[PDB]
């Protein structure tokens, strides 16, 4: 943006500039142009030989100006258009300037002034331009710097030309007040040196902050802000609306300082007030200290839907399933505990002699093997399900599970094998059917079924070892493998 | 007079009330037109305002600038600061500026005025300038 220090055309002819020599050179003329009253300094001593006429402007307070720009508007008359026209006619005039600490007033010494440049017209005014009322107004601009003293003059030297000065405009350039990157940059003065890049620190607008680079701009000599470094961010609870930061709307939130808008409240949450960093949880639900506020409120899971405790051999196998209700979480872990009971009646916690095929806590698997158990003892295993928000409630979600084969003998043989078995009468009600399996002593065996307690394996090979097992089926428990040999 | 000729352009001036106001000048002499000036204690109704035109005879004689004149000055500030608004004309031979006004020895030039609030455009205030021949000017 340009700050004007001098504007002749705007002064309405009230400036009264100093001329030299006294009342000989430039004159203040007045005319009408564009139906408007205008003033101008003009001189046309084209017949008088060696001319040296000076027009000095009033003392101009420099202020903070380093490089000033001088805009001249003027006309120059064709040297050919003079009935007489001595070879002393010129078509240029000179632009001078002088720095000063104080106003010399009526004092004028030429050799104080330094020449800036020769001013020449792009358009010459010809004689025909005269009966046609045609004004050819030239525009010329120069610049000088660095200005260093309190003030300065401008001076115009005529050397024998036909000129009229319509406008004189002096100004310096000012990098405009700036709102960018959510920061504020004051109006600063364009330096004088061409390679001038003044670093201007910015101020974070209200409710803005620098999170981790601090905002900076660079003012050039032409008044342009060049290279932006860093920025201010709409911090938590705030977002970017147009050129500033605004509090999050009701029902929205923002947890960090980012260039993202406010996220609307997730599921199972309570409507938020303005400028919320996170939405509060709905009754009965929670969030973990690692959950993003975009994640819906969750809760502890239900118990493992199913749990089976089978005593295959001497070890017991625990096989379970994920809860019907996960509480809307995916970080579910399991933990197993044990109680002992002597069918004595007395009970107590599991002994330290019981081992697990896997550390009984922090389980992600849905099964574990328990070994080293005392016989006949009634073991009750409880498997608990826990997710990320379990530590925020006292309740527990778990499921419990507590942990005679046929005695078989040969009643005869031939070549075939006549087999019989037995189980205590109290158990006889439980068995639906008995399953007899017989293989030859790798992938092909034969199985029959009976509700009775004896079967005769038929169609067998002579002098042969067979693997016979009898399992008690229920709506179970199988015997050990027996080796029975046929006759010869 | 001397070198500058002051002309107070208002209907109260006896010079204009005689209807034959004219000045004999030489090249490089000046014409200083002083517009009507009133203090702030005037309802601006008796205040006089004019548009001044440079015209020929028939325009001069008929008080008509139409097709015979250039609009020259405008007395539109009856309350200017430093005394009356002033316009100046230098009777120069050659103009420094494109299309400035040039004057020749032994020639006559004419200025007429038309009231801004308009009175009737009848008998306008007028001025004849006679630029004396070189023989007469010293």
């Amino acid at each position: 943006k340009e700050v004007v220090l001098l504007d002749f055309a705007a002064a309405g002819g009230e400036l009264g500039w100093l001329t030299h020599p006294y009342g000989k050179g430039w004159d203040l003329m007045q005319n009408i142009m564009n139906d408007m009253p205008i003033y101008m300094y003009s001189v046309c001593n084209v017949m008088s030989g060696d001319q040296d006429n000076w027009l000095r402007t009033n003392w101009v307070y420099r202020g903070e100006a380093e490089r000033i720009f001088i805009e001249l508007k003027f006309t120059v008359r064709d040297c050919n258009s003079f009935p007489g026209g001595a070879s002393s006619c010129k078509e240029t005039f000179n632009l001078y300037y002088a720095e000063s600490d104080l106003d010399y007033g009526t004092n004028f010494q030429k050799r104080l002034f330094t020449k800036i440049d020769t001013i020449a017209p792009d358009e010459i005014t010809v004689s025909s331009d005269f009966e046609a009322r045609h004004v050819k107004l030239n525009v010329e601009e120069r610049s000088v710097g660095p200005l260093t003293r309190k003030g300065f003059y401008l001076a115009f030297q005529d050397i024998g030309a036909c000129v009229a000065l319509l406008s004189v405009r002096v100004y310096y350039k000012k990098c405009p007040e700036l709102l960018q990157g959510l920061a504020h940059f004051p109006e600063t003065i364009a330096g004088s040196d061409a390679p001038s890049l003044a670093t201007v620190a910015g101020t974070c607008v209200d409710h803005a902050v620098v999170p981790p680079e601090e905002p900076r701009m660079h003012c050039a000599v032409d008044g342009e802000w060049l290279v932006p470094i860093g920025q201010c961010l709409c911090q938590a609870g705030y977002e970017k609306v147009e050129d500033a930061c605004q509090a999050c709307s009701p029902g929205f939130f923002k947890f960090e300082a980012s260039e993202s808008p406010c996220l609307e409240c997730p599921e199972h949450t309570l409507p938020s007030p303005e400028g919320a960093t996170s939405c509060e949880c709905e009754e009965g639900f929670f969030r973990a200290p690692q959950d993003p506020a975009s994640m819906p409120c969750t809760r502890p899971p239900s118990a493992p839907h199913y749990l089976t405790a089978v005593g295959m051999g001497a070890k017991v196998e625990l096989r379970w399933t994920p809860p019907q209700d996960s509480g809307g979480r995916e970080d579910i872990v399991y933990s197993v505990t044990c109680e002992q009971c002597w069918p004595s009646g007395e009970c107590g916690p599991c002994e330290a002699s019981v081992r697990y095929s896997e550390p009984p806590h922090g389980l992600t698997r849905t099964s574990v093997t328990v070994s080293d158990l005392e016989p006949h003892m009634n073991y009750t295993f409880t498997v608990e399900a826990r997710n990320g928000v379990s530590g925020l409630v006292t309740s527990r979600s778990f499921r419990t599970a507590s942990v005679e084969p046929p005695k078989v003998r040969l009643e005869g043989r031939s070549t075939s094998l006549s087999v019989s078995w037995s189980i205590p009468p109290p158990q006889q009600s439980r068995v639906w059917k008995y399953e007899v399996t017989y293989r030859k002593k790798s992938n092909s065996y034969n199985v029959r079924r009976t509700e009775g307690f004896s079967v005769t394996l038929d169609d067998l090979a002579p002098d042969t070892t067979y693997l016979v097992q009898v399992q008690a089926l229920t709506q179970g428990a199988g015997s050990k493998v027996h080796e029975f040999q046929t006759l010869s | 007079v001397a070198d500058r000729y002051a002309v107070y352009w208002n209907s109260s001036n006896p010079r204009f009330q005689r209807g034959d106001y004219h000045i004999d000048v030489c090249i490089n002499d000046y014409l200083d037109v002083f517009c009507p000036h009133y203090e702030d204690s005037v309802p601006e109704d008796k205040t006089e305002r004019y548009v001044l035109y440079m015209v020929n005879f028939d325009g001069y004689s008929a008080c008509d600038h139409t097709s015979k004149g250039f609009k020259r000055w405008e007395c539109n500030r009856p309350h200017s600061p430093n005394g009356p608004l002033k316009f100046s004309e230098k009777f120069q031979l050659f103009t420094p500026f494109s299309l400035g006004f040039e004057f020749r020895p032994g020639r006559e030039y004419f200025y007429i005025s038309s009231a801004i609030p308009d009175n009737g455009r009848r008998s306008c205030l007028k001025l004849k300038v006679f630029v004396r021949p070189t023989n007469s000017c010293m």
